[PDB]
């Protein structure tokens, strides 16, 4: 009777992969950049984009090939992303639910993880453990209290 | 009890555990659980170990060389160091520097280094005409990046089934237990084992896995519990502790003290001196309880008396009245309390007269309850209540 037991209940499960495919990602981590990078580069210059697959890559790409690129990039930065979802409880035990709910101060929180991967920074260091948060509880925040009292409020 | 120190088979720097003639044979606890045995020789090499999963090119790993021999840089980690170090990089990204203690010779003259390989300096033999002052375990192999020589380091401590004994002296009651004195030492790992860098300082404990064997719990207490607890009349004079590591059959009986009108005078008797084995055949403790008033005791039953219930006659439990009547009724007459009942006279009396017929009853005291059928009973026969029992019921 409980869709946060439900996170658990299936998630809790999900582990972290370890951080060694943080390369093995890191590859797609740009492709993607890349893929996109340009291909926006090239809304910009024109067409605001033509709507064209090849123009999704700067540098020529069969298309199925490059399909390959995509897709095996993005659940690159989404296996990560549904690994990387464990704890992320940390910030809901230490935000509760910031006078909102559990799962909006998590959820919300996962606005974060995302906006993690993408500006995680690959041959760093170490793990977003100390950037990846870093987000979090900076996307969590800047949420939550947004958030939650019907009169948003200044921050100053 | 306790847990010792002892120095031997530690260290300060990292690891090999390539030992020699020390024996557990394997069985699992090789492990806790140590087995220690037999080993004036613990073959082992000291070490430096990273296991940093990584990208590649961190800052720069340098085989065919020891980094500096002060704290060194390696790809934003530093060290410890104690020498050479086994560079360690494998799949797409390297994951784990083992450096490995002290010497790097330069292995120029190329035709050496297998050339003689897993041969160390034995302290006495010597390889290429150099002074053969300790044990120099051979680099596996060595001299990439061409010239320069490994044969690293060894470090050895002899340590047989025991060291140094501890006290080794220890009897106890014993009607059959059996308890007895050990002091295992206790042993990082085995040739199953590479050891890595961590306190090192931890390759032998002789602590005390004292045990006490024995079946016949009869007189061998508390056997699955043959384990200790340890107190302090030894603390000074005599200041060293006992240590029985005693075990409990503390036995726990109520006071049974009560002297209710029908528990009564309960009768404590011990024979603790500090202790017969429970006194094979013991007058341990006593309850001895005593029952109301006046009393043939009778038909009452072999003692534990599941039944309180207890047959027993007082003055008033005969019902002792004066029968003017003539010889009229024996040895349990049913009085179920009418009329002529005490002839002439008449009397209340009740349930089942033993006789009226010297001129002084006989019924112990009897009284009836017309009942119906449609019965739920308890009370059967030979039922001396207490109150409100439940007796038989009528729905």
């Amino acid at each position: 009777e409980d869709s946060i037991r439900l996170y658990l209940q299936e998630i809790g499960r999900i582990r972290l992969l370890r951080a060694d495919e943080e390369i093995e990602l890191a590859r797609k981590i740009a492709d993607l950049l890349e893929l996109e990078r340009v291909r926006e580069r090239l809304s910009e210059k024109l067409e605001r984009d033509p709507r064209d697959s090849e123009w999704a890559e700067a540098v020529q790409l069969p298309l199925p090939a490059f399909r390959y690129r995509l897709h095996i990039g993005r659940r690159a930065k989404d296996k990560m992303v549904q690994s990387n979802l464990r704890l992320v409880v940390s910030i809901a035990k230490k935000y509760m639910n910031r006078g909102l709910s559990f799962q909006d101060l998590i959820q919300e929180g996962s606005l974060g993880l995302i906006r993690a991967a993408e500006k995680f920074d690959h041959e760093k260091g170490y793990k977003f453990s100390t950037y990846a948060t870093w987000w979090i509880r900076q996307a969590i925040t800047r949420a939550i209290a947004d958030q939650s009292r019907t009169i948003r409020l200044p921050v100053h | 009890v306790a847990e010792l120190i002892d120095d031997r088979y530690r260290t300060t720097t990292g690891g090999f555990l390539k030992f020699a003639g020390v024996e557990v044979q394997k069985k699992g606890k090789a492990k806790l659980g140590y087995e220690v045995v037999q080993g004036g020789t613990l073959l082992w090499i000291p070490e430096e170990t990273h296991e940093v999963n990584k990208d590649i090119s961190l800052l720069l790993v340098e085989d065919g060389q020891y980094v500096e021999a002060g704290t060194e840089v390696v790809k934003d980690i530093f060290c410890q160091n104690s020498g050479v170090v086994e560079v360690t990089q494998k799949n797409d990204i390297l994951r784990e520097v083992v450096v490995k203690p002290g010497e790097l010779l330069m292995v120029d003259d190329p035709e050496a280094v297998i050339g003689r390989d897993n041969t160390l300096l034995q302290p006495g033999e010597e390889l290429l005409g150099q002074v053969a002052t300790e044990l120099r375990y051979i680099q596996y192999v060595e001299s990439p990046e061409g010239p320069a020589l490994l044969s690293r380091p060894v470090v050895e401590f002899a340590v047989p089934s025991n060291p140094d004994v501890p006290s080794t002296t220890s009897v106890s009651q014993q009607t059959g237990r059996s308890i007895q004195m050990r002091a295992v030492q206790r042993l990082p790992y085995k040739d199953s084992e590479r050891v890595k860098s961590v306190e090192g300082v931890e390759l032998l404990r002789t602590q005390l896995v004292l045990e006490i064997e024995q079946e016949g719990e009869q007189e061998h207490n508390a056997s699955p519990l043959a384990a200790d607890i340890e107190l302090i009349p030894d603390l000074e004079d005599a200041d060293v502790q006992r240590l029985q590591l005693v075990i409990l059959e503390s036995l726990v009986l109520r006071r049974d003290i009560a002297a209710d009108a029908t528990q009564g005078s309960t009768q404590t008797s011990l024979e603790v001196k500090d202790g017969d084995t429970i006194v094979p055949g013991s007058v341990v403790a006593r309850t001895q309880i005593l029952s109301k008033e006046g009393g043939i005791v009778r038909g009452v039953q072999k003692g534990s008396e599941a039944v309180r219930r207890c047959l027993v006659l007082r003055h008033s439990d005969m019902a002792t009245l004066n029968i003017s009547a003539k010889p009229k009724v024996k040895a349990g007459d049913l009085i179920v309390a009418g009329t002529e009942l005490a002839p002439g006279i008449f009397a209340e009396e009740s349930g089942q007269i033993v006789g009226v017929k010297n001129y002084a009853v006989t019924i112990r005291a009897g009284r009836p309850y017309r009942v119906s059928p449609g019965a739920v009973l308890q009370i059967e026969d030979g039922d001396l209540v207490q109150r409100g029992d439940n007796l038989v019921l009528l729905v």
